[PDB]
Formats: C-alpha cells, structure tokens, sequence
C-alpha cells in the first residue's frame, strides 16, 4: 500500500511542479518589471538626495563590466521603508 | 550610469488574479500561449538582462489576459466553483478538488475546443524560433 | 517570531512557577565505562548526522550511488559497534 | 468500580482536543475564512506575497476573473 | 488572536497535565485493587490542584550548593516540555516548521542536561551517582530514539511532521514500520523515565533528592507533560488519526483517543512490571535494539528504491 | 551450522532478525522489477524549469505545444 | 464582603485545605508498626 500510495503521491507532486513551470514565465516577467522599477524608484530618489554632494555620479556600477548584473535584496529596498526590507529579509524565515 | 529602463517603457497590463486562480488554470495556459511564454523565457535565457526581453514579457502577460478573457466569456463558473474550492486548502492541492475541476475541463473542452494537457506535456523542453539570435558575448566579456 | 512569541511565553510561564515557589513560602570516575558510553554516543551522533540528510538525498538522481554510499556508512558504524561487542566494550 | 477513572480521563480528553480545534479555527479566522497557507518553498511564498501585493493588503482576500 | 492561540495550546495541556496525575493515581489503583483519591473534590477531580497549593507553599529549603544550575533545572525541563508542543501538528499546528521533527528531537534533547545540572547542582553523592546514570541512559536512548525517525522520515519524505496526516491518509504508517513502533515506544518508556526504565530517582531516595516544593514541581510538572508529548508523537507518526480536509476536529478527536490510550498504556505499564537494572537497560538498547535499529534503518533506505516508492518530497 | 542458527534463534533472537535485514535490503534492490524506476521517476520530476532551445531547425524536439507527440513521455510513471 | 479580616480567613483556610488534603507521608518504618502502617497504604484502607 505504502509503494501504490507514494507512487501516486508521486504523480500529484509532478503535476504541481509541473504547474509552477508553467506560471513560471509570468512571475518572472512581472517580477522583471518590479524589479527594474524598483531602482528606478530608489534611484530616483538618489537623485534628489545625492544632489548636492560634489564628484557625486548619481549613480555608476560598483563594478568596471557594464553587464546586467541582479541587484541584491538591500539594493532594492534599501532606501526604502524599514520594514519593507525587513519582510523580505526575515520574512520567511517567518512563516506566514 | 545604470540605463535603467523608464517606467512608462514598463507599464502593462496585469494579471493580478489570485495565485489559486492561476494554478486552477495553470495546466491550461501552460498549454494556450505556451509559444509566447516560451519565447519570453527564450529570450530570457540567453541574453542574461531583463533590459532587452521586455517588449516579449508585455506580449506574454498579454496572450494570458486574452487566455484568461475567453474563459470569463465561456465557462468562466465552472472556473469560478473550481478556483474557489482549490483556493481554500492551504497548499492549494490539486487532488481535494476533482470533481469541479472534471465539470470545469469538460466544459472548455466542449466550448473553448481547449484540452487540458495529460500527466507530463508540458515538462518536456520546447522548441521556440526567435528572431533575435544569440549574442555571441553574452557575458560580455573582455 | 511567531515563535520567539511561544518561546518566551514558555520561559516566562517558567520563571513565573519557579519565583512563585521561593516567594509565596514567606568524587569517583570509576566508570571510565560511563566516559566509554558517553565517546560511542557522539561517534552513533555524529553518524546520524551524516544520515540526517538521507531523506533529500533520496530524490537524488544517482539513487544507485545514494545507497550504495548509505549503506556502507550504516554497515561501518555497526561493525564499529561490532568491535565494541568483541572486546570488554558495551558489557560495562 | 472502574467507573470512576472515567471522570477525571474527560477533563483530560477535553483539554487536548481544545488545542487542536482551536488551532484549528483560529488559523480560519485570522486568514479570512480559508486556512492559512503553507509556504514551505519560496515559490508558495512568492504567489503568497504576490497574492498580497495584488489586492488589499492581506492574502487571504482573493480577487478573481472578475478583476 | 495568536496570544489567544498560545493559551490555548498551553493552559488546556497544563490542565491536561494536571489530569493525569490524577488519573494515574486512579488507574494504578484499581488495578490494585483500591479507589485511589476520590475524597477530596467530587471523584478527586480537585486532587490535583490540592498538592500543586501544598508544593509551593512548603519551602524550597536551598541546601547548605549551586543557586543557579539549581534554578536553571527546572525552569530548562518545564521550558523545553511545554515548547515542544508548539509545532505538534494536531490538525493544523501553531508554528508549522519545515525541520519540525528534528525541533523535535533537538528539544528532547537538551532535557538532558536539566538532569546532569540537578545532579551537579545539589552537591550530595546520591544525586550525582544518579545523575551519571540518568544521563547514560537517556542519550543511550536518544541513539536508537533518532535512528528510529530517520526510517520513519525516509519514507515520509520530509522532516514536517504535517507531512505524515498525508502519508497516513490510507493506512497507520504501525502496519508498515510496526517493528519500530515497538521499538519507539520501548524508547518512548525510556525517555520520560517511566517505570519499565525507571530507575534514577527510584525507591532509592535521583536528582529530585534535593529538590522540594517549586522546583520538584517544575521537572515534575515537565515529566508528565512529556508523558503526553511523547505518547502523541507515537499518536501521529505510527498511529496516524483519520484526517479529513472537511471537518479538522475528528483528526484532533481521535489524536485525544489514540493518545489517551497510549498515555493510559504507560500508566500500565507502570504498575505491571519490575524495574530494569541499570546495566539491563543499556545492554537491551545497545545490543537489544541498536542492531535491530540500523538494519531496519538500512531496509528503509532499500524498501524505497526497490519498491520504486521513494517518498514525494514536499 | 543448523544449530549455529536454531539456538541462536531460539536464544539471541535479536541479531540473527538484524542480520538478516541487513542483508535483504542489500538484495531487494540488487534484484528488483522497479528498482530502475526510483532515478527515473525522481529524475523526471519537474522541479526546475525546463529551458526551451532555438529551433535552429531539423529538430525531434516538441516545437509549439509541448503537447506535441515528440519528447520524453512519463506513462510509464503512469500505470506505473 | 470585604473587610480584609475575612479575606484573610478565607484565604488562610485554602492555603490550610491544600495541605490537609494532600499530606505526604514518610515512614521510618522502625520496628513492627510498619507493617501496621503497610496495611493502611493496602487496599482494605
Ligand atoms: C543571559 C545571560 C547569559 C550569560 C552566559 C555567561 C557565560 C559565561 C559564564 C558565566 C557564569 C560563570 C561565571 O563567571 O559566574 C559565576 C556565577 C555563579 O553563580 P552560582 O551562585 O549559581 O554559582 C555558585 C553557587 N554557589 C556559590 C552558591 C555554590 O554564575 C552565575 O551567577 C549564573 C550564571 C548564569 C548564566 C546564564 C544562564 C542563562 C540560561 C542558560 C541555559
Ligand atoms: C530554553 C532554550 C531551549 C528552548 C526550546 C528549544 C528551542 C529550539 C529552537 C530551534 C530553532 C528554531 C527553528 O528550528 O525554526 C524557527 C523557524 C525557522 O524555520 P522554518 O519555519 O523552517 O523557516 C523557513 C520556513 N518557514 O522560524 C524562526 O526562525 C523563528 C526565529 C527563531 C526562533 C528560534 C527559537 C527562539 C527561542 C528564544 C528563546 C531562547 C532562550 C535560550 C535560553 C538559553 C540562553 C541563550
Ligand atoms: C546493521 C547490521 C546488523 C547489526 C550490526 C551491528 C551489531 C552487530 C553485533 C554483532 C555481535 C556479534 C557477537 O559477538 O554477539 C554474539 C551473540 C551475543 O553474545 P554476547 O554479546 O556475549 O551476549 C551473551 C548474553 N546474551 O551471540 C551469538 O552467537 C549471536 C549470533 C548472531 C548471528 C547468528 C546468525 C544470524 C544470521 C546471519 C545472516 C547473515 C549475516 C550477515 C552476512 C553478511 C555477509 C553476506
Ligand atoms: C518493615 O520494614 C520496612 C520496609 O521495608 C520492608 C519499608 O519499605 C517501609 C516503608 C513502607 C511504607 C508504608 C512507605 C517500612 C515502613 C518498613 O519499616
């Protein structure tokens, strides 16, 4: 019974994976576009309060190679309220 | 600088549905559009950047508002009695709903001429032509 | 922190009980066989170590390599025991 | 005779059965009707969360075709 | 709500608590042939709480000793007792945790420790030879307790004890995996030193010698919590109560049977038999139970594979 | 040999049990019906996605639908 | 009612209940008396 049951046990679980695969496109673009505006928000904000300071570039990769490089979770929510970065730092971590 | 896109070059319509909405119907967008969504991920894949595949992730989230406008005008309760019972568990497990998931596939089937997709069918790699070909330095290294 | 909040209500109800309790009533280390007990307990520990990640490992691919690796592990900590039923070990 | 154990084994019964009803009831409660989901991988937190950023301010609030 | 979440879930099990006592010394009685306490209260229902009031009132007499690993002791066994009925998954848990079991075990655990500091802490030779003892025997335990879940957990497929209402949604995981079942519950006996493996603190008065009043009620109080805790985590891994998605108090109402029973065995057991000797017990677990424990533990690394049934993760 | 095995299974009957497991387990998969199955079916559970890859052309791959006939089946996993 | 003298009383005689109803005996069992004693742990009384 055991075997019979975990087999398909086994055939629900490839289903929903199988289900995420396909949703996965979406969450990506609209995570994409999230994401891109999120430093747009936090960047342009940089400009209003970085505005003054001198040799100030607004903003210029840490880094010399000019390829997309993800930006890190403080990145996108540094600037941001407090607890937005929290919950996304010690949010799941947190169950619901 | 960071040439990061501008937002009115990222504003599109959204899904916005419930995730228990989407994985009700997740079998069979993954089947109508699935073209489009490869594309999307085609794109995705090689050129490491989101800056250049936006304009297919507008498409892709496009084909689904469609998707998901067929279904409203055509067997859009049985969807709504299957979503609903798959919402309320808390893994939003597949298998405590098949009866109204059995009355909300045969519909569209019979309406919309849809199939949902058997076990597997959708894993399996595709094959998506783009236009756009591979960048020969990706990396875009020196 | 939903379960910091359990834990401390936990300590608290404690340290509540055992306050109450003070306030309101107003050298031979002959077994060596313990020492020898308690060095094996951290050897069969530190193998259930090695076995706790068994139930990820069998959604491995290989499978053929998962078992072959966990059995040898299982079979050698029981020949260690083995020896420890061979010699005046385990017989305290 | 025996009769007797039975009385304090229902003040014992009642309290751990409590615990799980009220476990139980308090979740379907506090999410809004439906029991509260499970994230166990980050993908069930994504939909989750993105499930909150969708509408309202609280998963448990589920728009549908109709939005 | 959580707050309200975490009373309930806590004071129904320490009013629980309360009632086995109370029920043991009624259980033992008859099978004894006698009515055990039905003076006080109505059918010694307000037994309990009577002695609670006695304890706490008497005086915690500090002995000529440690003042803090003698503290720590108690407050550390009723601590990790009551915690670890945080993440029992009775229908739906409070804080689902996705290493739950090895929450579990983790916490056990450390209740070892309580003992070796009373031990230590009271500063008279019958304490620290029990102590010694006590601890022996309880990580010697811990050795097969562990084995004992890891074949359980390879053939549940994860370590969430809210996976297993999934895996025993068809049959008691005591059919298959009964041989453990035996051998968890022996280690279950052992673990909350009940009476078959009893034998620190005995007749021979082990790290309660010292201690009176507020702190023997601590570990006391922490013990039968155990009692219980123990005898559900049998309710749930081997004994699966029926599950049905619908209505979640009939999975709770028979968890409240199965335990009761088992909970009701122990008391049993108690009265029914001599205590082992020291050196009987770790000879049982060590060449007893050990070897049956890792080569069953290897058949359930093979029965997966094998019987192409290796367990869906998640 | 039949009694270094019929008093030690009348007497010690503890390790002889263990023994024996020890070795059925090191058999059963050895020689088993399905023993093949668990890499497949482990394998094919879908946990990440699948990357679609140019159709340069004169392919087997599953292009469009990936309900298409061509590619990898799982009924063996069905009516498994 | 509560002029303290009367909460006192009343809850003097619970702290009195308490010990009353659960006293905990100790037996040097010295001599024969024990077994005299043994009986009343016994199930006649
Ligand atoms: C939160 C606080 C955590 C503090 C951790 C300290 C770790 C370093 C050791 C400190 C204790 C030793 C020391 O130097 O002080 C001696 C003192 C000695 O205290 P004592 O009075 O118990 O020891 C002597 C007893 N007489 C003298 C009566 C025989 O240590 C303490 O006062 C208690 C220390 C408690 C440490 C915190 C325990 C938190 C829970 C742990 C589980
Ligand atoms: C007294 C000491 C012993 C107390 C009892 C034993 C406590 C054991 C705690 C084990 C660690 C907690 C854990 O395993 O899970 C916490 C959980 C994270 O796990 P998970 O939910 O799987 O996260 C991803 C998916 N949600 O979610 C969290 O991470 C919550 C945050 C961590 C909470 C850990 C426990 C906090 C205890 C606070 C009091 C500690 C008192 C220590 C006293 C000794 C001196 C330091
Ligand atoms: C996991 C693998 C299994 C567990 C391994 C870990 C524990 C190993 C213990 C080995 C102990 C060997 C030994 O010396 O025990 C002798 C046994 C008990 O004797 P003693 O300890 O003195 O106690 C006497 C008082 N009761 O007295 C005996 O004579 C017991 C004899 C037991 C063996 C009898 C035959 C049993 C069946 C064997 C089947 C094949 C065994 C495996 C073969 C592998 C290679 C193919
Ligand atoms: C006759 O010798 C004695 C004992 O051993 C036989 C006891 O155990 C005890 C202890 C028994 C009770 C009633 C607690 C007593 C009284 C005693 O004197």
């Amino acid at each position: 019974r055991m075997m019979r049951w975990n087999q398909e046990r086994r055939r629900l679980l490839i289903e929903d994976l199988e289900a995420r695969i396909a949703l996965m496109p979406l969450f990506q673009a609209e995570k994409d576009r999230r994401t891109l505006q999120i430093l747009r928000e936090n960047l342009e904000e940089e400009a209003i309060i970085m505005k003054d300071v001198p040799n100030w570039k607004v903003g210029e990769s840490v880094f010399h190679t000019t390829r997309w490089v993800p930006p890190l979770i403080g990145e996108m929510y540094g600037l941001r309220t407090k607890e937005e970065m929290s919950n996304a730092n010690f949010g799941f971590t947190w169950y619901t | 600088i960071v040439e990061l896109p501008t937002l009115e070059e990222l504003k599109v319509e959204e899904v916005k549905v419930s995730s228990a909405v989407l994985k009700a119907a997740a079998h069979h967008y993954g089947a109508q559009c699935d073209k489009t969504n490869k594309e999307f991920m085609l794109c995705r894949w090689e050129e490491k950047d989101p800056r250049r595949c936006l304009k297919e992730g507008k498409l892709v989230n496009g084909c689904a508002l469609n998707f998901f406008r067929q279904i409203k005008s055509h067997c859009a309760e049985p969807f709504t009695e299957y979503w609903t019972c798959l919402d309320y568990s808390n893994m939003q497990l597949f298998r405590h709903c098949r009866q109204q998931q059995a009355k909300f596939d045969q519909c569209v089937l019979d309406k919309l001429g849809w199939v949902r997709p058997d076990l597997g069918q959708l894993s399996k790699v595709t094959k998506v032509k783009t236009d756009r070909p591979l960048p020969e330095n990706p990396y875009h290294s020196r | 922190m939903n379960l910091y909040t359990v834990i401390f209500i936990n300590i608290l109800l404690s340290l509540t009980l055992i306050l109450v309790a003070f306030w309101l009533p107003q050298r031979l280390p002959f077994s060596m066989k313990f020492f020898l007990v308690a060095i094996t307990f951290l050897l069969f520990d530190l193998e259930i170590a090695l076995l706790l990640p068994l139930p990820w490992a069998i959604q491995t691919i290989k499978t053929s390599t998962m078992m072959i690796m966990a059995f040898i592990l299982v079979t050698i900590l029981s020949l260690g025991l083995a020896y420890e039923w061979t010699q005046k070990g385990l017989e305290w | 005779m025996w009769f007797e154990i039975l009385p304090g084994l229902a003040i014992m019964g009642v309290c751990l059965v409590i615990p799980g009803v009220s476990t139980a009831y308090i979740h379907k409660f506090t999410n809004g009707g439906k029991e509260k989901r499970v994230a166990r991988v980050q993908y069930q937190w994504y939909l989750m969360e993105r499930d909150r950023r969708i509408s309202g301010v609280n998963r448990y609030y589920v728009s549908k075709g109709l939005e | 709500m959580f707050f309200i979440n975490i009373l309930t879930l806590l004071v129904p099990i320490l009013i629980a608590m309360a009632f086995l006592t109370l029920v043991e010394r009624k259980i033992l009685g008859y099978m004894q042939l006698r009515k055990g306490p039905n003076i006080v209260g109505p059918y010694g229902i307000l037994q309990p709480f009577a002695d609670a009031m006695k304890l706490f009132m008497k005086e915690p007499m500090r002995p000529l000793t440690s003042m803090s690993l003698f503290i720590i002791a108690p407050t550390l066994s009723l601590t990790l007792a009551l915690s670890l009925w945080v993440p029992l998954p009775m229908p739906h848990p409070l804080i689902n945790l996705n290493l739950g079991i090895l929450f579990i075990l983790a916490t056990s655990s450390l209740s070892v420790y309580s003992i070796l500091w009373s031990g230590w802490a009271s500063n008279s030779k019958y304490s620290l030879f029990g102590a010694l003892r006590a601890v022996a025997q309880t990580i010697s335990y811990e050795v097969t307790m562990a084995i004992i879940l890891l074949s359980v957990l390879l053939m549940n497929g994860s370590y969430s004890l809210q996976t297993l209402i999934t895996t025993q949604e068809h049959m008691w995981l005591l059919l298959p995996a009964w041989p453990m079942a035996m051998m968890w519950f022996i280690s279950t006996l052992a673990e909350t030193n009940r009476a078959p493996f009893d034998l620190t603190e005995g007749e021979s008065e082990g790290f309660n010698v010292e201690y009176a009043a507020g702190p023997f009620a601590l570990f006391f109080m922490a013990e039968y919590t155990n009692i219980i805790l123990m005898n559900a985590l049998t309710t749930i891994i081997f004994l699966g109560p029926l599950y049905y998605i619908n209505l979640p108090e009939l999975y709770s109402t028979n968890f409240m049977m199965e335990a009761l029973l088992l909970s009701s065995t122990f008391l049993w057991i108690r009265a029914s038999y001599p205590r082992f000797r020291y050196d009987q017990l770790m000879h049982l677990l060590w060449k007893n139970f050990l070897p049956l424990t890792l080569a069953l533990c290897m058949w359930h690394i093979s029965l997966p594979i094998f019987t192409a049934g290796v367990p869906p993760y998640m | 040999i039949s009694a270094f095995l019929k008093n030690a299974w009348a007497k010690e009957p503890v390790l002889v049990v263990s023994f024996s497991v020890w070795g059925l387990a090191i058999i059963m998969p050895m020689i088993s019906p399905y023993t093949k199955y668990a890499s497949m079916i482990n394998k094919a559970t879908p946990y990440n996605y699948p990357v679609p890859v140019r159709d340069d052309g004169n392919m087997p791959d599953v292009p469009s639908h990936p309900q298409d006939p061509l590619g990898p089946s799982l009924d063996w996993l069905k009516n498994l | 009612r509560s002029r303290a003298e009367y909460v006192v009383t009343k809850l003097d005689d619970l702290i009195n209940w308490a010990r009353r109803s659960s006293l905990w005996p100790m037996t040097f069992g010295l001599a024969c008396c024990a077994v005299e004693m043994m009986h009343m742990a016994a199930p006649r009384y």
